[PDB]
């Protein structure tokens, strides 16, 4: 492999991730407690929101160990299986959060654009079944790096990372690009249709709450894009010009801080979703 | 017509011709009944969980 | 630890629970509307296209409606008015031509004030129907509207008089933000009445759907 | 009124796969659990199978498990029982007993007419002691039944059922859960007892009371009947 | 006319004078030396979770184990309170139900509401299903209460200022009680099923005589509509729950008001009232989303039953007093002990 330089990250990244950790497990938890404590008569939308909160909560308990990899310069305390499971659960939680965001956006589109369609009448059990199917699909698609080896022990570094600065990677990078490029399109379509349909109403518009709702619709999409787009941009920049950008001192440190920037989407999701509802 | 006034007057005169007991002795009787039957009031005096039908 | 009979009883209870859940799921998809008026306002006329309470059942655009008419419930309105808390909308029907005397426009105003500014019907959208439009036009062609509105400054034209009456009726509600009042000039012998009711019901349904997801 | 009629019996060569059917009319068939009870010619009753309401629970006797199948057709109001690999032991008369279970219900309340089938050539043991006893009108005769396991459940009700088979007709339910009196049974019949000790008394009996008396348990499957106490004269 | 009005005025003045003369000491003075029951702790033993709409009435069975509850989804459900099992589920013809009853023998149940009809259902049928035994019609107003005198006699309270006594076998009113000037909203049979009382919307309660039919006494003192009434277990008193956030105790023999159960904290009305087995405690279901266990002899709050997310609409106590069941406008029941 390639032992790359390292330093500012260990100084810059751990503050951010600590920051994330704090807000995240805090909100996401309170959110889960609210879902399971005071929300009665679970509608199919509540199921989607609760599962998004659960995936987010798992992602928010995930970070700490990566924080370690950053306390120390580039070394890790553990060995093969903990890294195989750690990176797998990080990727699985990220994919689950994105999938549940897409599901929530599609559910809102169906509940505002076609209020009479049969999917509005879906019982809680069918929604739970769909959620379980989505979770199983996510786990099946993320098992791939669980069943692989990615420890690069160069010199004395004990490094363990899949977004390495070494000739890119296989289908993992394609999956990483797709898991942003498809949900971005779905969310943009749902938000645009919801806004257009809710604004075509003239009797319903002049209430200021149908205006707060259509403000939140665009806020959610703007937050999602502005938080995830830098990750795909930096990863694609690395994919490009690999012969020249191979193990660049700053491309590493741009990319790894850019994924930290990706991280707090999880921490802020509860604030945008549950902390803004009137319930 | 004015039959309603006659009916009301007859009802009032029928009501007024009743025997009235002292309020203090009625209260004493009520308190005596409550005290006598307080022995078998599970809501007042809780019953042990051994024979409580809703113990679970 | 249950015996055989206890297990069979539990199974029967589970089957009953399944049937109740299915019935409730089927019933939650039906739109419920409460029909109100002053008796002779024209409720029988609007209900015609499709000994206590009278329920009218009809279907429009694959949507199952259910209109309840209190009718001859000559009792304390506040003692049973909370039973209807939760209806999709309220169809308050009043006659535009009923303003001659024995005056009843003020009684209709009082009823509308009582119903609209009610604690139970805080958020239930009210659909207002102004029927007898042709008879009102005939009356206004001869008798001026000033006999009902002392503080009226306008000509004896149907358009502006009807607009003035609608404005006065609409200005009765207090909560102008959490409740909307829909006004339609019915008595047109078409399907416009049911289409207007369907549009209002769709708006209320969208508003209700915007609450379960927290988007409200 | 309520009517249970069965058909399908006759003569079967050994190894046959003949099917029994039972058509019910006069009650809400969809909310009743259906049993099959056979009776060998010179023997007593013997539980065969069972299917609950909605066909969610099916129990079989150890003798017929794997060879018999029981199914229902609720819209057609008919009950089936398919037998495969018939052996000479399976010669008996088959009944179509009905039972509904809830709090305070009376299971096994109505018994079918009964069809006869002839094939050519840890359970609770319920012993009824005496098998015959002569009686005279105006007397009082007590029938005694015994069980191995205690029939008193933790709920507080002992599951023991009393039946009476008059000569030539189907059995009828007399007492359910050892104390309650069934519907239509006169006050004359009375029953009591405790765990593993049950008695049924007939105070001031008369005619049309002759026949064998069977005691049945319902604490746990398979259900087991008694030998049957016969009353003559 | 004028003379009849003057006669009525002088008769009511004489009634008031006699009531004042017969009052010598309020029971608060007599009861000051008794030991208060103290805090009352109640826990939700069971939670019946079958309904799907507002619950308006419930009635305990005579065996103190079975109960029947009515809700706006057009369903009558009979519960086994010990195991929270559904014995029966009766779909009503009209979903607007405001009352429910359970026969003392357990064979029949009664239903009624805005349909002005008090139907009767047969629980124990040979067919194995629950059918309607007889529909009783003849009330020009909504039904507000109905009690089973026995398996053949039922007395109902209507919203057209009339109370009627029926006959299930025949289907027509044996007697009609007409004394009220407003909607009648409550009913309570005497322990001996010989008398009863009714709570009307004119802030007055009248004690009737079912045998012949006439108002024996009229009790006044409330300030608004009476929503619920209940006989004292002794049968010589009753309690009324009205819309002015007060509960009051009347005595039949003395013909006066004994105590008032009021506080400055509560301002909402009372929707249900029921005593305990010994009559020492009074349970009232307020609109505050919780019930208050009033110490009926000292008029002091002995506890609160706060477990409901909406207005408590029905409340009852078993015959043996082992439990109290409260049903609020959320489709929930709770058995407290
Ligand atoms: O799977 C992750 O979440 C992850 C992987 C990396 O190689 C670096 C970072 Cl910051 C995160």
């Amino acid at each position: 492999c390639c032992r790359i330089e390292g330093d500012t990250i260990s100084q810059v990244m751990p503050p951010l991730l600590i920051v994330a950790f704090v807000l995240g497990a805090l909100g996401n938890g309170v959110a889960l407690c609210g879902f399971c404590f005071h929300m009665k008569t679970w509608k199919p939308s509540t199921v989607y929101l609760f599962n998004l909160a659960v995936a987010d909560f798992l992602l928010m308990i995930c970070l700490p160990f990566r924080t370690d990899y950053y306390l120390r310069r580039r070394h890790w305390a553990f060995g093969d299986i903990p890294c195989r499971v750690g990176l797998f659960t990080l990727a699985m939680n990220r994919a689950g959060s994105i999938v549940f965001l897409t599901v929530v956006a599609a559910d809102r589109y169906f509940k505002v654009v076609h209020p009479h369609h049969a999917v509005n009448t879906i019982s809680t059990r069918v929604a739970a079944g769909i959620v379980c199917t989505l979770w199983a699909l996510v786990i099946l698609g993320t098992v791939y790096l669980l069943l692989e080896n990615h420890l690069c022990v160069q010199e004395t570094a004990v490094s363990c990372e899949s977004f390495i600065m070494e000739s890119a990677n296989g289908w993992h990078d394609i999956m990483f690009q797709l898991e942003f490029f498809m949900p971005l399109g779905i969310i943009l379509f749902c938000s645009f249709k919801i806004v257009w349909s809710l604004r075509r109403r003239q009797q319903l518009a002049r209430q200021a709450r149908m205006k707060k709702a259509t403000r939140f619709i665009m806020v959610v999409a703007i937050v999602f894009i502005t938080c995830y787009l830098p990750s795909v941009s930096a990863r694609l920049y690395f994919l490009w010009t690999v012969p020249s950008s191979a193990c660049d001192p700053s491309v590493h440190g741009a990319l790894h801080i850019t994924l930290s920037f990706t991280y707090m989407n999880s921490m802020l999701d509860p604030l945008v979703y549950y902390f803004s509802s009137p319930s | 017509s004015i039959a309603q006034a006659r009916k009301l007057v007859e009802q009032l005169k029928m009501e007024a011709n009743i025997d009235r007991i002292k309020v203090s002795k009625a209260a004493a009787d009520l308190m005596a009944y409550c005290e006598a039957h307080a022995k078998e009031d599970p809501l007042l005096t809780p019953v042990p969980a051994s024979e409580n039908p809703f113990r679970e | 630890t249950l015996s055989a009979e206890d297990k069979a009883a539990v199974e029967r209870s589970k089957m009953i629970d399944r049937n109740l859940r299915e019935d409730g799921e089927k019933a939650a998809r039906e739109v419920k509307l409460l029909l109100l008026g002053a008796g002779e306002s024209g409720k029988s006329t609007i209900v015609k296209q499709m000994t206590g309470i009278v329920e009218t059942h009809f279907t429009f655009k694959d949507l199952h409606f259910k209109m309840f008419d209190v009718g001859a419930q000559r009792s304390e309105r506040k003692k049973w008015i909370h039973c209807f808390e939760g209806v999709t909308a309220i169809i308050f029907c009043v006659a535009l031509s009923d303003y001659d005397l024995v005056n009843r426009m003020h009684e209709s105003m009082k009823l509308f004030d009582s119903i609209c500014n009610n604690k139970w019907f805080t958020d239930t959208s009210i659909i207002l129907f102004l029927n007898k439009k042709d008879l009102f036009e005939e009356k206004i062609k001869k008798s001026p509207l000033t006999i009902c509105y002392p503080e009226y400054a306008g000509s004896n034209t149907y358009e502006e008089a009807a607009a003035y009456i609608q404005c006065q009726f609409e200005d009765l509600n207090k909560r102008k933000d959490t409740k909307e009042i829909y006004t339609h000039f019915t008595c047109s012998t078409d399907t416009k009445n049911v289409q207007f009711v369907f549009d209002a019901v769709t708006d209320v349904i969208i508003k209700n759907n915007l609450k379960d997801c927290g988007l409200f | 009124d309520v009517q249970l009629v069965e058909s399908g019996g006759g003569l079967v060569q050994p190894g046959g796969s003949r099917k029994l059917s039972c058509s019910a009319s006069g009650f809400a068939f969809s909310s009743f659990g259906m049993h099959w009870v056979r009776q060998a010619p010179e023997k007593g009753l013997e539980w065969v199978a069972y299917i609950s309401s909605g066909s969610g629970t099916i129990y079989y006797a150890d003798t017929v498990k794997g060879r018999f199948t029981i199914s229902r057709d609720d819209p057609k109001n008919t009950l089936f029982l398919q037998m495969t690999s018939l052996r000479s032991e399976d010669t008996a008369m088959y009944y179509c007993v009905r039972s509904i279970y809830y709090y305070g219900s009376s299971p096994f309340d109505f018994w079918g007419q009964g069809t006869t089938l002839t094939v050519s050539s840890s359970d609770i043991v319920m012993t009824q002691a005496t098998s015959s006893v002569p009686v005279t009108p105006g007397e009082s005769v007590s029938i005694s039944c015994r069980s191995s396991k205690s029939l008193l459940h933790s709920n507080g009700n002992t599951y023991l059922y009393w039946f009476l088979q008059r000569p030539g007709q189907s059995p009828q339910l007399l007492i359910y859960r050892m104390s309650n009196l069934a519907s239509g049974v006169p006050d004359r019949f009375s029953g009591s007892g405790s765990g593993t000790a049950f008695t049924l008394t007939i105070s001031r009996l008369e005619a049309e009371d002759v026949g064998v008396y069977y005691c049945m348990q319902h604490l746990e499957y398979p259900l087991t009947f008694g030998a049957g106490t016969k009353l003559e004269l | 006319l004028d003379q009849l009005r003057q006669e009525a005025e002088q008769l009511k003045n004489q009634i008031r004078d006699a009531r004042k003369a017969c009052a010598d000491a309020t029971l608060s003075q007599i009861t000051n030396n008794i030991d208060p029951v103290g805090r009352i702790q109640m826990r939700t033993r069971r939670t019946l979770r079958g309904h799907l709409a507002k619950i308006y009435a419930m009635h305990w069975g005579t065996d103190s184990r079975l109960l029947v509850s009515a809700s706006q989804d057009g369903k009558l459900i009979i519960w086994d309170s010990y195991t929270t099992n559904k014995v029966h589920a009766i779909p009503l013809r009209s979903s607007w139900v405001m009352t429910c009853a359970y026969a003392p023998s357990g064979n029949y149940v009664a239903c009624g509401g805005l349909d002005n009809i008090c139907s009767i259902y047969n629980l124990k049928t040979r067919e194995g299903n629950v059918r309607v035994s007889r529909e009783l019609a003849g009330h020009t107003g909504y039904l507000s209460c109905c009690r089973f005198l026995d398996d053949n006699q039922i007395v109902t309270s209507s919203g057209d200022t009339t109370c009627a006594l029926w006959d299930i076998e025949t289907g027509q009113q044996t007697t009609t009680f007409t004394g009220h000037t407003g909607d009648v909203m409550s009913l309570s049979l005497a322990p001996d099923t010989r008398l009863f009382v009714s709570g009307a919307c004119d802030a007055s309660a009248k004690l009737w005589d079912v045998r012949e039919g006439m108002c024996r006494q009229t009790f006044t003192g409330h300030e608004s509509d009476i929503n619920a009434i209940c006989f004292f277990p002794n049968g010589n008193a009753f309690a009324t729950g009205s819309d002015d956030a007060t509960c009051r105790l009347f005595d039949l023999r003395a013909d006066q008001e004994l105590m008032t159960y009021s506080h400055d904290n509560i301002i909402c009305g009372i929707t249900s009232v029921s005593f305990s087995k010994s009559g020492r405690l009074l349970l009232a279901g307020y609109d505050d989303f919780n019930c208050n266990v009033w110490d009926a002899l000292k008029a002091d709050r002995a506890g609160v039953l706060a477990g409901h997310d909406n207005r408590v609409s029905c409340l009852g106590v078993t015959d043996d007093g082992m439990a109290v069941a409260t049903g609020s406008w959320d489709s929930f029941l709770k058995i407290w002990n």
